[PDB]
């Protein structure tokens, strides 16, 4: 409602995409309109009109008085399409963002930090129209507040073995185990541990009969075998 | 030297002093404005990023040891199953190594330091010349009898006069015109490096990143850090 | 032209100009009445130099004619009688009895105009004074306005400086941004929760309307005769003419492989049949009903669209694209587009339409 | 000396497989690789009446004249100076518990 | 891990079933199987004992 609103600030807001569709309506005009107020110029010749040229003067000195108008209005057409190129250079490179903005943020949700508007965990993004292009309306996760835990490096059962999260963006803390993005706690499982030879100082230090405090899931083969 | 010799027009309408460059080409209607962040918020701007590698929570009171950070983003690609001391301090001391290198190379091909620096060099002159040919296209008499409007205007009577202004307004008005369209092309070549320095600095030293190459060519990339430099920053890969 | 506000809308020969900076000339002298200034080297001997200091005057100097402000100066340059820069421009010159040097500057200096909310509210300039309350003493520039109070929200941010609707000037300061917590292995750390979702907005360009220039019409203006003078330069038409429709046959065909439409997305995209329980999307979705214009069914653009598209679009609509069937009739008087085809112009519909456009927008969503 | 640029040999990357003879990469030395990336340039405005006309005021008279180019020219250089100004102000975040 | 060379004992959460055997997979039996992934419990042993 307040995107609609404000419709009705700086990058990456509405103001600032308001402003740049206003210089996409405004430029194509100004362009073809300061090529045709060439056409009045008469450049260092006798008129802009050919015709005038030619009847006022004999064929020879009119022939040179032409050639100042060809010249003249031949480089002021090389400059409109030299303007021309600049723009239509900068439109193949927003397009294909615009491609790879539609095809990574809003027909899929994109790993890759702060493409999909700014920085924040994208979640998803839709698109409107708009003259001669595409606004996209990236939806962006922000958190308000953050939690504040103790990060454990792993376990070290027994001093005998080390015992570690296997997946990297996930942390074991004070236990619970979440993802490091968003605070989502679960109770750890044995398949998010996996063994490793070494432990080290920092592993909180266990023992058999304790750990399954820790891991709710874990099979104690043998204490279950000595029963 | 510092980014301070920008010069100011305060002094420059004074009329006291015989005009330098820089008010010179204020008499002709050229204004060079300040450039939009100066070198200290640009280094602020590098010092939050190396900081922020290092900031492991909402307050200071998370700073960690770099080797810490280091340790998190080697498992993000590969868990590392014999963490050894002896593991950790050979990738340190190659660092340091490879750092001062750097360093000794400042005081070669794509990707090195002697590359960034002739860049840098044409980032700094290119300004500077455009202008000087913009105001040396006041000399030049387009085809009238002078450079000077008002030399024109006392030698000769209005009406062919005007005939003769005229041809160094367009002469005038077409080196303007040339000015700009080349201004327009710089402007256009910075605006693609701004969106990949934004899209390097989200992607390489605000997190790992899983895009083969992407971070300063072949290899596996562990981080990166930004250093300021004459309008624009200095990824280090 | 009374008003400086009305002086510069003159200037610009518009009515309502865009907020920004705007060139401006210092108001010089209102009544002119400048005196004439003569200086040149002794003859025969006889001097006849004679020079008004520190006021606009009509000035000829060795030569140089012009007019401008003579101001004693402080230097002491031991060579020659006047000096100019390296292009060529008188900068001061050597009263040659006494050995004193004058600086010659122009009357009037250049001036930017901070022209926001229709209204001029600052003057960044070289001048110390002007007619406004205060002066704030930047770096680079004066800056003159009614307010000398700090800016804190820029509403026209340029180089290094924004400017307030107000009048009043600042930095921009520098945004704290979002935080990211860089991981670790042990210690303190934070997670981040309470999430709540916010939309950036980003407008990208896709493409450019074609337009086609005949120069043989543009330059020759339908003369026989100009024609064969113009063959005499070869191929400049005719890499003209090719740079245009290339650059427009790529970008075509580029934006016709590009927009990729999608049945069962439409059928999904209409707001009887979309459904976001309890995210409201009736600003985002356009209407679709039957329409007598041909029977074909048409698909009304979402109220975003058509936000983004009435207040922003200078004819309404981009049905407004003119036909030149009615070009070539000549039984009324010419208008715009009419007057610029008859020297070789034709701006060919651009790619793809609103409606194909919108329809792509409703395919993805 | 003039030479042939030699072809750089590459840093060679494992194509993944199923079986048979693999090799994994193993002890690694960090190198760092540096790049340059422009973020802005100077602003300049440019006051094409003064600059034309050196202000002579009667040749401000046949400026006049030519319309909208005098104007397409400032017009163009500080749309170009504001675009560049907005874009590296947002971009420049700073976090103060980072510094 | 294919990018970095961190040996490391099999377990059996890194393992998943398939429909169906191929001949370029290892041939083995239940007694060599705890051998090769030492995380793996043989139910029918530990219930039989
Ligand atoms: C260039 O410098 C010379 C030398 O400074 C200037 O000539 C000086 O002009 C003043 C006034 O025109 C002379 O003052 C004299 O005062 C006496 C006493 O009141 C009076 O009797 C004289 O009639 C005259 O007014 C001064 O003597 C004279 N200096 C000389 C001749 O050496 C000159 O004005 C400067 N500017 C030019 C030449 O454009
Ligand atoms: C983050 O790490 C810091 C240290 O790296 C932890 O700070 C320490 O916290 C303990 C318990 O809160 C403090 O012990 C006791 O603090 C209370 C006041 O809160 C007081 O009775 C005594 O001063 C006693 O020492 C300890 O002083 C403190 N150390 C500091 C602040 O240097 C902090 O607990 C960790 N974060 C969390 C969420 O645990
Ligand atoms: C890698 O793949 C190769 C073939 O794809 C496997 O075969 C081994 O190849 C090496 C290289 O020739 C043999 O080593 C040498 O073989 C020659 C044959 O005459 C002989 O001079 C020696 O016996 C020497 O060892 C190796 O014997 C051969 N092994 C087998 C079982 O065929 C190889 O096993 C794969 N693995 C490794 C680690 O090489
Ligand atoms: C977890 O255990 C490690 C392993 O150290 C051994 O076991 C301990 C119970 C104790 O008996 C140590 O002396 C044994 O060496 C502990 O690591 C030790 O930490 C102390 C701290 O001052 C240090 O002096 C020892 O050198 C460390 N031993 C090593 C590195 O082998 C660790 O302190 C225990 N606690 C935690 C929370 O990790
Ligand atoms: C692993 O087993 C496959 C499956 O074959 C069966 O198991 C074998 C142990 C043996 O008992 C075969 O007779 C069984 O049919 C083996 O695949 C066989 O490979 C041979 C060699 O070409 C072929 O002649 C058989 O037809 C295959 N049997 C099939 C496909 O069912 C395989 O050789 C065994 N060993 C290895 C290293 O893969
Ligand atoms: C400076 O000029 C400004 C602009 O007018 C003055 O500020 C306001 O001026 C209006 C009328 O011009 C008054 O009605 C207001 O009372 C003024 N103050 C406000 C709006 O806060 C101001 O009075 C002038 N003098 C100063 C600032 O000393
Ligand atoms: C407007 O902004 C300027 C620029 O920061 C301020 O100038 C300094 O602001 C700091 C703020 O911590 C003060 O400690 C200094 O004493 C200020 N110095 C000067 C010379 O002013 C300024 O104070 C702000 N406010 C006004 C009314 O100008
Ligand atoms: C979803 O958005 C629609 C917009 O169409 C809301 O409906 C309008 O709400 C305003 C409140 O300011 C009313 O004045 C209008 O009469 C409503 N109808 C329209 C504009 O057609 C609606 O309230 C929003 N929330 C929902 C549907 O839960
Ligand atoms: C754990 O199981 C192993 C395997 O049978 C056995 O050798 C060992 O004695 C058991 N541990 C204890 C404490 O009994
Ligand atoms: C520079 O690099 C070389 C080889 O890469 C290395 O031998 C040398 O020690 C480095 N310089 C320093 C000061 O370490
Ligand atoms: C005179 O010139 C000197 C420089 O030579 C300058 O510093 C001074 O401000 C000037 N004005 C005086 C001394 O009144
Ligand atoms: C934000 O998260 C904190 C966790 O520390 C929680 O206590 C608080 O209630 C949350 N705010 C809400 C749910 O509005
Ligand atoms: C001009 O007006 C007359 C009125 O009798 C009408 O018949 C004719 O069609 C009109 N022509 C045009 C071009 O409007
Ligand atoms: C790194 O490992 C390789 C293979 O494991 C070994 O050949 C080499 O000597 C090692 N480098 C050292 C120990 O510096
Ligand atoms: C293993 O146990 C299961 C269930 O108890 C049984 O169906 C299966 O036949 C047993 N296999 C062997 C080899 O004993």
């Amino acid at each position: 409602g307040n995107i609609t609103s404000a419709f009705e600030r700086g990058l990456n807001t509405v103001a600032h995409a308001l402003t740049k569709v206003q210089e996409v309506v405004n430029s194509q005009g100004a362009a073809l309109t300061q090529l045709t107020v060439q056409l009045q110029h008469n450049f260092q010749a006798i008129s802009s009109s050919i015709d005038d040229i030619y009847s006022r003067l004999d064929p020879p000195s009119a022939d040179v008085q032409v050639d100042r108008l060809i010249t003249g209005r031949l480089s002021a057409l090389n400059a409109f399409v030299a303007q021309t190129l600049t723009k239509y250079t900068e439109v193949q490179a927003s397009r294909k963002l615009a491609q790879q903005k539609v095809n990574e943020c809003v027909k899929s949700q994109s790993q890759r930090y702060g493409f999909c508007g700014g920085d924040g965990e994208h979640i998803f993004s839709l698109v409107q129209a708009a003259p001669q292009g595409l606004l996209f309306l990236h939806t962006v996760l922000v958190p308000s507040d953050f939690v504040d835990v103790i990060a454990i490096a792993g376990l070290c059962v027994n001093d005998e073995i080390a015992l570690t999260l296997r997946e990297p963006g996930l942390v074991l803390f004070t236990y619970f185990v979440s993802s490091r993005r968003m605070f989502e706690p679960r109770k750890p499982t044995v398949s998010d541990f996996v063994q490793i030879e070494s432990c080290v100082v920092t592993y909180v230090n266990l023992t058999r009969d304790q750990l399954p405090d820790v891991i709710p899931d874990y099979i104690d083969v043998n204490k279950t075998r000595d029963e | 030297g510092l980014g301070t010799v920008d010069e100011d027009y305060k002094r420059c309408s004074n009329g006291r002093s015989v005009a330098d460059l820089v008010c010179a080409q204020y008499y002709s209607g050229v204004m060079v404005l300040p450039g939009v962040v100066d070198a200290e918020k640009l280094h602020m701007y590098s010092a939050s990023l190396i900081g922020g590698m290092v900031l492991g929570g909402f307050t200071a009171a998370a700073a960690l040891p770099f080797s810490y950070a280091v340790q998190a983003r080697l498992n993000y690609l590969a868990l590392q199953t014999d963490v050894l001391q002896r593991n950790q301090q050979l990738l340190a001391e190659s660092f340091n190594s490879a750092i001062g290198n750097i360093t000794s190379a400042f005081e070669r091909g794509l990707n090195t330091v002697a590359h960034a620096l002739t860049k840098v060099q044409e980032v700094v002159n290119s300004q500077g010349a455009a202008l000087t040919q913009l105001t040396v296209q006041l000399q030049h008499n387009f085809q009238a009898i002078s450079s000077s409007i008002d030399d024109i205007y006392s030698r000769l009577d209005p009406p062919s006069a005007d005939v003769q202004v005229d041809r160094l307004i367009t002469g005038r008005l077409s080196a303007l015109n040339a000015f700009v369209a080349q201004t327009l092309t710089k402007y256009t070549e910075v605006q693609a490096s701004r969106k990949l320095a934004q899209q390097k600095v989200n992607e390489c030293v605000k997190s790992q990143s899983q895009r083969y190459g992407f971070c300063g060519g072949d290899g596996e990339h562990i981080f990166s850090l930004v250093q300021a430099a004459p309008q624009g920053l200095l990824f280090l890969h | 032209c009374d008003d400086p506000v009305s002086q510069l809308k003159c200037s610009q020969v518009a009515f309502d100009l865009d907020d920004g900076f705007y060139p401006f000339s210092s108001r010089n002298l209102l009544s002119h009445e400048q005196p004439i200034s003569f200086v040149t080297l002794p003859s025969f001997v006889t001097d006849v130099s004679f020079m008004t200091l520190d006021v606009c005057t009509k000035y000829t100097i060795y030569g140089f004619k012009g007019e401008g402000i003579i101001t004693l100066t402080n230097s002491s340059f031991l060579a020659g009688v006047y000096y100019t820069s390296d292009s060529g421009q008188l900068l001061a010159f050597k009263n040659v009895t006494s050995g004193a040097v004058y600086s010659v500057t122009p009357c009037s200096f250049s001036e930017q105009a901070a022209y926001v909310d229709d209204d001029i509210v600052g003057v960044i300039s070289s001048l110390s004074s002007s007619t406004f309350n205060s002066t704030r003493e930047l770096p680079g520039f004066f800056y003159h306005s009614n307010d000398g109070s700090n800016c804190t929200e820029p509403v026209l941010v340029y180089s290094n400086i924004g400017v307030c609707k107000s009048g009043s000037i600042g930095y921009v300061p520098s945004q704290s941004g979002q935080v990211k917590i860089a991981p670790t292995v042990t210690g303190n750390i934070s997670i981040p929760t309470n999430f709540s979702m916010s939309i950036r907005t980003e407008y990208l360009q896709l493409y450019n309307t074609p337009v086609s220039v005949d120069c043989a019409t543009y330059v020759c203006n339908g003369n026989s005769r100009c024609k064969q003078l113009l063959t005499q330069y070869t191929a400049a038409c005719k890499t003209i003419e090719s740079a245009l429709q290339l650059s427009a046959r790529l970008e075509s065909v580029e934006v016709n492989s590009m927009l990729t439409i999608s049945e069962e997305a439409l059928q999904l995209a209409t707001i009887s049949s979309f459904n976001g329980d309890g995210y409201n999307f009736t600003n985002v979705l356009g209407v679709s009903v039957y329409d007598p214009a041909r029977g074909r069914v048409v698909q009304k653009r979402s109220f975003i669209e058509d936000l983004l598209f009435n207040k922003v679009v200078t004819n309404g609509l981009g049905t407004v694209d003119e036909d030149y069937k009615r070009c070539s009739n000549g039984r009324s008087v010419a208008d715009l587009v009419c007057a610029q085809y008859y020297s070789g112009v034709m701006v060919l519909p651009g790619v793809v339409d609103a409606e194909k456009l919108h329809m792509y927008s409703a395919s993805l969503i």
